[PDB]
């Protein structure tokens, strides 16, 4: 049965707009559902995508569909984000996240095990710097 | 007893439905907790196939009468938490006046500390602009009696009850509940003498959840015997 984990991000960063960046997630232990959950600067956390404990349910925001994809490895406990075609106002602190129970609920309320944030920085400036 | 030890605290509980209405297939997960003490229900569902084909409050009743609160002097009427930890088998066929109907098999059991609800729904002949498959259903339940007698053939209980579903209109639909449970165990079980389960629920939305879903509060007393 599912204990307490600790979620370890890794990847994220800077980007060009149209660019593609990949985010993981690697948890301490065995657990549930897992999912990705952004805040932008002044903005509410809100989820991304997830996926339940099986892998065969998977969901994301409708403007995220199409553009990034979520699996995991229960071999190695671990979830990962690719995300392809950024656009600037994909910019935001992303979070990893699980919960015990198998089942991928949404809401951030619902999820007990969070990692820290990584940033992910997409720029739509021609010249990044 | 053994079977009421199960339920003097709070009890996870995970629910897991396969359904097809009139061809339309879906799954239901959900989860939360069940307070026996109290006779207390909470629990939020999703559904992970899309949208749900049919109304939320119509699958109420078959998403746990084992949380039901039995008083002391009644305790020996409680045929679920008799059952338990190996659990029982409920049956029904749901009725909807001048429409199709639901047919349900469940598996209620502990699988591990978990309280399990695993169900097979089959349903037919609905109008495709009825009050059902039209959903016009409001968002809304209202309080039952579930009458149980004991059915001593199946050393088990036989159920019966029917819901008021309000209509957007103004009107009212029932649905014409049967329900038979029978132990999956081979140890005893309590057979009851007749009486009724007075049920009360009221269901909401999570404004954060982004699927299609529902949360649902039971409460869930027994009575009908006196002293
Ligand atoms: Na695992
Ligand atoms: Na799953
Ligand atoms: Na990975
Ligand atoms: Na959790
Ligand atoms: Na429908
Ligand atoms: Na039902
Ligand atoms: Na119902
Ligand atoms: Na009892
Ligand atoms: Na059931
Ligand atoms: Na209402
Ligand atoms: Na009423």
């Amino acid at each position: 049965s599912m204990a307490q984990v600790q979620l370890v991000e890794s990847g994220g960063g800077l980007v060009q707009a149209g660019g593609s960046l990949r985010l993981s997630c690697a948890a301490s232990g065995p657990t549930g559902a897992m999912a990705w959950f952004r805040q932008a600067p002044g903005k509410e956390r809100e989820f991304v995508g997830g996926i339940s404990r099986s892998g065969t349910d998977t969901y994301y925001v409708d403007s995220v569909k199409g553009r990034f994809t979520i699996d995991r490895d229960n071999a190695k406990n671990t979830v990962y984000l690719q995300m392809n075609s950024l656009k600037p106002e994909d910019t935001a602190v992303y979070y990893c996240a699980a919960r015990r129970s198998q089942i991928l609920f949404t809401s951030r309320t619902d999820y007990e095990f969070w990692g820290q944030g990584t940033q992910v920085t997409v720029s739509g400036l021609e010249v990044l710097f | 007893s053994k079977g009421e030890e199960l339920f003097t605290g709070v009890v996870p509980i995970l629910v897991e439905l396969d359904g097809d209405v009139n061809g339309h297939k879906f799954s239901v997960s959900g989860e939360g907790e069940g307070d026996a003490t109290y006779g207390k229900l909470t629990l939020k569902f999703i559904c992970t196939t899309g949208k749900l084909p049919v109304p939320w409050p119509t699958l109420v009743t078959t998403f746990v009468q084992c949380f039901a609160r039995y008083p002391d002097h009644m305790k020996q009427h409680d045929f679920f938490k008799s059952a338990m930890p190996e659990g029982y088998v409920q049956e029904r066929t749901i009725f909807f006046k001048d429409d199709g109907n639901y047919k349900t098999r469940a598996e209620v059991k502990f699988e591990g500390d978990t309280l399990v609800n695993r169900i097979e729904l089959k349903g037919i002949d609905f109008k495709e602009d009825g009050n059902i498959l039209g959903h016009k259903l409001e968002y809304n339940y209202n309080s039952h009696n579930v009458y149980i007698m004991a059915d001593k053939q199946k050393n088990g209980i036989k159920v019966n009850f029917k819901i008021r579903h309000n209509i957007e209109d103004g009107s009212v639909h029932l649905a014409d509940h049967y329900q038979q449970n029978t132990p999956i165990g081979d140890g005893p079980v309590l057979l009851p003498d007749n009486h009724y389960l007075s049920t009360q629920s009221a269901l909401s939305k999570d404004p954060n959840e982004k699927r299609d879903h529902m949360v649902l509060l039971e409460f869930v007393t027994a009575a009908g015997i006196t002293h």
